């Protein structure tokens, strides 16, 4: 947990956010939260 | 100890209320979502 | 003989995208009948 | 457009959210809002 959080990226999020909308090549910038949340229980998940 | 009956009762309808209506308003629908959506996709995808 | 694997293929994807739009529909609560039988589980729940 | 946003309904853009992230049975309240906005933008361009 803490290392994950200590090393997010902002850009990463935008990029899931990119990939989980094909059709759209620009994502809002909320989008950025979102896809941070998801991520990080996803990662966590996995390593449970 | 058969005087103390209704006593007893009030206190285990006390204690064990918040727990049966916490978590079945709240755990079980998403429990269930959530094994039929892991479990029946990768089955699909499989049967595919 | 292309035509039946294109067939085929056509199919698959067909099935796949028919049971993911069965459990979410679930998942929603459109389908009126897992609601009345989660309904009737929690109300089982409580009377007993 | 008029037609479109007179009768957007946030229970088609939720839906639109959970379709979007196979792997998790819930989908944060703000992705109603981008889900939204992804929806009109396609249904505009298929017009179009």
């Amino acid at each position: 947990l803490d290392e994950l959080l200590k090393t997010f990226s902002v850009m990463n999020a935008y990029k899931r956010a990119t990939e989980s909308h094909p059709r759209n090549s620009t994502a809002p910038f909320i989008a950025v939260l979102v896809e941070a949340l998801y991520y990080l229980a996803n990662e966590l998940e996995d390593a449970f | 100890i058969v005087e103390a009956e209704p006593a007893i009762k009030e206190l285990l309808k006390l204690d064990f209320e918040p727990k049966v209506f916490n978590t079945v308003r709240k755990n079980f629908r998403q429990t269930v979502n959530n094994t039929l959506k892991t479990h029946l996709l990768p089955m699909a995808e499989e049967q595919a | 003989l292309t035509l039946l694997n294109q067939e085929m293929q056509n199919l698959g994807i067909e099935f796949k995208k028919y049971m993911s739009a069965q459990i979410n529909d679930v998942v929603i609560g459109n389908d009126r009948e897992f609601d009345q039988d989660f309904t009737k589980l929690k109300a089982r729940m409580v009377a007993r």
